[PDB]
């Protein structure tokens, strides 16, 4: 009874170790804290330990944050409403104190990696909405170079 | 869903349990080499491990906790009044009072009461004189409340310049975008969502105070509040079980002429009294080894619940889950709230269930001039027309497969 | 033969030839099935022979049940009633009678409280 | 607790006067032979008869040996098939009946008495057969012990070796004003006495062990403080907390705990304090149109 | 590691040593887990005893 | 892959196991206060929990 319950107590650890090999070591996890608690995962190394594995989950942790005004989308001519396609991207300006601003950028929400917006990042949704910036086709190329 | 985080640790003074402070029996007990070490350190090193695991997953965030606790949380249509509290919430007070009124040992008892006999000792001090101590619960219901509010307020934390709480109709719009990019936004459907959640939380708070004269079998299944209350009461009632059976094994006599050591040493000869006290020592060391085996398996049963609770906090509460059924069974997940419960967390997984389905002809792609074949880039999107009875049709749309959010196709989708 | 629900249990004790239960549920073999309840006013005593082989006599409350007792319960409030010579005689099966007697002396062959 | 040689005796029993009779046993035997020592003409009597049964509520057993060995001395010993020995019956045991005989009584245990007139094999002098029943009324005793309304004696507030209604132990007896209406003694499920009545006055007394269990905080090879039920201990400072007392040599608060359990932290100096909840790093909710913040300079960390 | 960064966010601002502050932060992490595998409990603080760190891994081993 | 869903439940009539229907043993067994309650209910309440937790995941469409 003691020996078979200890094999059962260990099988439930080995099922986790096979998951961490397949999702942290062989691939990369989008599951927030599975590979080594709070942070963004990039890789887990593995080392042999007395009766199992030692996993060295190498996470990324932010030292600093940048604060930016997010823009829901662009309401061009009060007629056509553009929204970013991807829920993982934010459209923003550095100019926090004003409802409209000098120039516009796109980045992930997960790391600050800015780029200028591209006409292929946006989709024309059926209707404009009160949170969107009021804008004109005479100045939409100040937001979207190569429009 | 209810997930137990911790088991109320228990400790033993093996010499007090086995020998009742009799000196001649302590002098015999040291002959059983390390029997005490291998009981005491198994309970102490396990009670320590629980303390460091549970206090290390209950990481509060100070700049999130200030958005929930003050009740200055902008629900913006959503009635969070039952969930927040000023000290515990309405759901947390109903959930403790439905079970900790009949319960025991989930309110930390004081041992100051039991060095002085000015009152007749009750059960929880008759155990202490038998040498067995229930420690303070590994985390208190105030730290466990602060954690839950630090997760609810963590959803309103849009940025660390935390001057006011983010309107929750924006945090829910972002959580809908990971299911489908919302398009027909100038429609009543955000109020349908809000007034549906207001009714759903009104109906969980009524179930924490209703009675089995108003239960039907589908309301008793694997992801609903009556199953969570059966599972909470199974924990609260079960915590005494191993500790009662430890204590009654002191009134067995193990073939000795009496069940008490100062009785035996005050009636037999000192040669024969040692021979009978060895059967009490052997019996009572066996009763403790049986109790350590029960106690260590009851920590191990909890640890798989704790690991699942930590996964649900990271994937359902702090983020959002694309895994189909992990947060509350069948439906599209958007958020889980957390509340404190007697020895764990209660999760309120708020999943979107469709009332209706549209039926549409899906089109694989466009074969332009018989020459260039356009296909959608993303397997999450379908290209469709409303005109099912024909192979080609009036006008075309793109939407997610998970929610009906139509838009005209763009040269960037193909 | 049952005691009514909602009776006070004013001075009825669950019996032990052992330790006393402070609180809680117990299931036990007790003299709680009742054959009759012979109620006497506190201004009278009585002299009777109660036999463990015959039905108890004298008018008694509710319905009388024709069983010989296995126990007799005497529910006397003031113990001044039980101390006299011959106040209880117990007739043992061996034909020995055992009599409770009380004295103001520690030597039994012969003051208010 | 430091009362090992000091500790008072206490005896509590159902109210009694000085109602005493001796069960005095005479064992007699004669010996002879010049090439070895051997036994003749043994006789045994209890109060001058072949059997006796106790009726008085206290008794003392005394052995008189009247052995006439010509070789100068005899050593004497006992074997018990019994839950007592003759000198231990005197040490406040309690019974419902107690009869002793030289001849076998119905349920009886044996004490067999032996002599060794020349060293090696002994000889049986006599056998005593004891018929007894575990109970409350008739109690063994060392000497006739005086009293008018009660025979019982107690010492309160001091660790005492007690017999109370046949329970034995070491403990502290304290008067409690928690009056209880039925019975004479109250026991735990542990079979251990918790309280009892002075049935002549209705007052209820409570029994504690006189060493309680404690947790010792051990750091750097010394006990720097102790967690207890008691208000007084060898350390020179005591602090009171919601569930327990903490005793140490340092009454300050603790900002660097080397031990934690739950929210209780013990420092190297033996100070105690409350240790705050760990603060985790901030995670940012997905949001559409507010002032948001995006994680920028990233370090790397290994979680093991 | 650059391909593994792209799954979190597509990388862009590569100017001013943007990889070296990751690499030297790993060198100084792996050179600290290797010290905990040979140092002793005189150098432990209660945050260095938690649910995802080397002293808990050693206690479990 | 084979995953076990259910364990075939077992129930005990505690008086019938302990006393075989001997009337004078049942009387004795009542003195072991709640010994049968704490065997019967542990088996019945666990057999009921398997019933609900399995029949609630086996939802047909
Ligand atoms: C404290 O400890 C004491 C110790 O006295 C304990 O006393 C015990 O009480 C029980 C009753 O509770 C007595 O048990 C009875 O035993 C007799 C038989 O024993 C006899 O023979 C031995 C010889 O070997 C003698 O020494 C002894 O004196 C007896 O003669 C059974 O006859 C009794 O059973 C009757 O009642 C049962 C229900 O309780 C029925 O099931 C059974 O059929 C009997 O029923 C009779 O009466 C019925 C009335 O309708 C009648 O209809 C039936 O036809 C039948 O006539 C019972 O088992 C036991 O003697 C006592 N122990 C001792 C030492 O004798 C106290 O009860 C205990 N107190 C508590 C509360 O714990
Ligand atoms: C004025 C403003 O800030 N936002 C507006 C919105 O309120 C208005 O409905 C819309 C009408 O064209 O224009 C933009
Ligand atoms: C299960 C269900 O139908 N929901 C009812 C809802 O209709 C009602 O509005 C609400 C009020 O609290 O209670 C719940
Ligand atoms: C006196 C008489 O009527 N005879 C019986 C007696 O033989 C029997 O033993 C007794 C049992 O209680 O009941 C009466
Ligand atoms: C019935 C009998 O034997 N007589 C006694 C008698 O000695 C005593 O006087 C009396 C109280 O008056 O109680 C009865
Ligand atoms: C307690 C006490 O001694 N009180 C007296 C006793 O002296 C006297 O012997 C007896 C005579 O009726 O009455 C009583
Ligand atoms: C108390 C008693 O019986 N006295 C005797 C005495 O008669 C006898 O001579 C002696 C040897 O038998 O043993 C003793
Ligand atoms: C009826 C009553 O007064 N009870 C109290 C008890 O509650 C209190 O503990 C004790 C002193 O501690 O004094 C007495
Ligand atoms: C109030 C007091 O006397 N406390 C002292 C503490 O200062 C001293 O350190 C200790 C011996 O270490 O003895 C005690
Ligand atoms: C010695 C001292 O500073 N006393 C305080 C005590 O009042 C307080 O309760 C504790 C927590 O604030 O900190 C310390
Ligand atoms: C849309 C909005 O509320 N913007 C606030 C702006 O009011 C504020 O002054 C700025 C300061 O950091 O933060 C952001
Ligand atoms: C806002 C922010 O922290 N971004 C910075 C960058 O401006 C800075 O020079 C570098 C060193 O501080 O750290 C990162
Ligand atoms: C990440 C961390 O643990 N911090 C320090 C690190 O800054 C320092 O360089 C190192 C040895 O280089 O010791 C460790």
């Amino acid at each position: 009874a003691q020996t078979l319950t200890k094999y059962t107590e260990v099988q439930a650890s080995r099922k986790l170790a096979q998951q961490k090999v397949n999702e942290c070591v062989k691939s990369q996890s989008q599951r927030y804290g599975f590979c080594g608690g709070d942070g963004e995962h990039i890789f887990s190394l593995v080392q042999a330990a007395p009766q199992g594995l030692l996993f060295l989950h190498t996470v990324l942790v932010p030292g600093d944050f940048v604060n930016v005004l997010a823009i829901a989308g662009l309401c061009v001519n009060g007629e056509i409403a553009l929204t970013l396609r991807e829920p993982g991207l934010v459209l923003f300006t550095h100019e926090l104190q004003t409802y409209t601003a000098t120039e516009y950028f796109v980045s992930s929400r997960r790391m600050f990696e800015p780029r200028k917006p591209t006409v292929s990042d946006f989709v024309q949704i059926e209707s404009c909405v009160v949170t969107y910036v009021n804008l004109t086709s005479d100045q939409l190329p100040d937001v979207i170079p190569d429009y | 869903e209810y997930l137990q985080l911790y088991n109320t640790p228990v400790s033993v003074d093996c010499a007090t349990y086995v020998c009742n402070g009799n000196s001649r029996c302590k002098q015999l007990l040291t002959q059983y080499t390390a029997a005490c070490k291998t009981i005491e350190s198994a309970l102490q090193l396990s009670a320590r491990l629980e303390s460091v695991e549970v206090n290390s997953m209950l990481t509060i965030s100070e700049e999130a906790l200030q958005l929930a606790t003050i009740s200055s949380f902008n629900g913006d249509g959503y009635n969070f009044t039952n969930v927040l509290g000023a000290k515990r919430s309405v759901i947390e007070d109903l959930l403790f009072n439905k079970v900790v009124t009949n319960g025991l040992g989930t309110v930390d008892e004081d041992y100051k009461r039991c060095s002085n006999g000015r009152s007749v000792a009750d059960l929880v001090c008759a155990q202490y004189y038998s040498g067995v101590m229930v420690l303070p619960g590994v985390v208190d219901a105030e730290k466990l409340h602060m954690y839950s509010a630090s997760l609810i307020g963590g959803m309103a934390l849009g940025g660390i310049t935390a001057a006011a709480a983010l309107p929750f109709s924006y945090a829910v719009q972002a959580r809908l975008n990971y299911l489908a990019l919302q398009t027909d936004v100038l429609q009543r459907n955000q109020q349908l969502l809000a007034e549906s959640f207001n009714s759903a939380i009104g109906n969980i708070t009524s179930a924490f105070e209703s009675v089995k004269e108003a239960i039907s079998q589908t309301s008793k299944g694997l992801n609903t509040v009556a199953h969570a209350l059966t599972k909470v009461q199974e924990v609260v009632n079960s915590q005494g079980s191993a500790l009662n059976q430890l204590t009654v094994q002191l009134q067995h006599n193990f073939q000795a002429i009496s069940s008490s050591i100062d009785d035996i040493y005050s009636r037999l000869d000192i040669l024969s009294a040692d021979v009978q006290v060895d059967r009490l020592i052997t019996g009572r060391l066996s009763a403790l080894n049986a109790f350590v085996a029960q106690t260590l398996t009851k920590y191990t049963e909890v640890q798989a619940s704790r690991k699942l609770a930590q996964q649900k906090v990271n994937e359902c509460v702090k983020s959002q889950s694309q895994r189909y059924g992990f947060c509350g069974g069948d439906g599209e997940h958007i958020f889980s709230l957390v509340q404190a419960a007697p020895q764990g967390l209660l999760f309120l997984h708020t999943v979107l269930v469709p009332g209706d389905f549209v039926n549409v002809l899906a089109i694989a792609g466009l074969c332009v001039n018989g020459e260039i074949a356009l296909t959608l880039r993303e397997p999450g999107l379908v290209l469709f027309t409303h005109e099912l009875q024909t192979y080609t049709a009036t006008e075309y749309f793109v939407s997610s497969r998970r929610m009906f959010e139509p838009r005209k196709p763009t040269v960037s989708d193909f | 033969g049952h005691i009514p629900e909602g009776f006070s249990f004013n001075n009825w004790f669950l019996l032990s030839n052992d330790s006393t239960l402070l609180h809680g549920k117990v299931v036990s073999n007790q003299p709680l099935l009742v054959n009759c309840l012979l109620a006497i006013p506190k201004i009278y005593g009585l002299g009777q022979f109660f036999s463990f082989n015959h039905t108890m006599d004298g008018v008694c409350n509710g319905a009388a049940v024709d069983r010989a007792p296995e126990a007799l319960r005497f529910n006397i409030n003031d113990t001044s009633v039980i101390l006299a010579e011959g106040s209880i005689v117990l007739h043992t099966a061996l034909g020995t009678n055992l009599s409770f007697v009380c004295s103001n002396s520690s030597d039994p062959h012969l003051a208010t409280e | 607790n430091l009362l090992s040689h000091e500790q008072p005796i206490s005896f509590v029993t159902l109210p009694s006067f000085n109602d005493h009779s001796f069960v005095n046993i005479t064992v007699s035997a004669a010996f002879g032979g010049l090439s070895s020592a051997n036994l003749v003409a043994s006789d045994t009597t209890i109060n001058g008869f072949s059997s006796f049964c106790v009726d008085t509520r206290q008794f003392t057993i005394t052995l008189f040996y009247n052995v006439t060995n010509s070789y100068g001395y005899v050593s004497k010993s006992q074997d018990s098939n019994c839950p007592f020995t003759l000198q231990s019956v005197n040490d406040y045991l309690s019974f419902s009946k107690f009869c002793v005989s030289t001849s076998l009584l119905a349920g009886a245990c044996t004490i067999d008495l032996f002599g060794y007139p020349a060293f090696g094999s002994g000889v049986k002098l006599t056998s005593l057969y004891f018929q007894f029943t575990k109970g409350e009324l008739i109690t063994g005793t060392p000497k006739p012990l005086e009293g008018i309304t009660d025979v019982s004696f107690m010492t309160l507030d001091v660790c005492t070796k007690y017999t109370i209604y046949g329970f034995k132990g070491e403990g502290i007896i304290t008067l409690t004003n928690s009056s209880i209406l039925a019975g004479v003694y109250y026991t735990s499920d542990s079979g251990q006495l918790l309280a009892f009545k002075n049935v002549t006055s209705g007052a209820v007394y409570s029994v504690t062990p006189c060493s309680f269990s404690e947790q010792a905080a051990y750091v750097n090879d010394d006990i720097v403080g102790v967690i207890s039920s008691l208000s007084n201990s060898t350390f020179n400072n005591t602090r009171e907390l919601p569930g327990f007392f903490y005793h140490s040599n340092d009454g300050s608060n603790c900002t660097e705990p080397v031990l934690v359990y739950s929210n209780i932290g013990v420092c190297k100096s033996g100070s105690i304090g409350y240790v705050p909840s760990q603060y985790g790093q901030v995670k940012i909710a997905p949001t559409v149109t507010g002032n948001i913040s995006i994680p920028t300079n990233f370090s790397m960390s290994i979680r093991t």
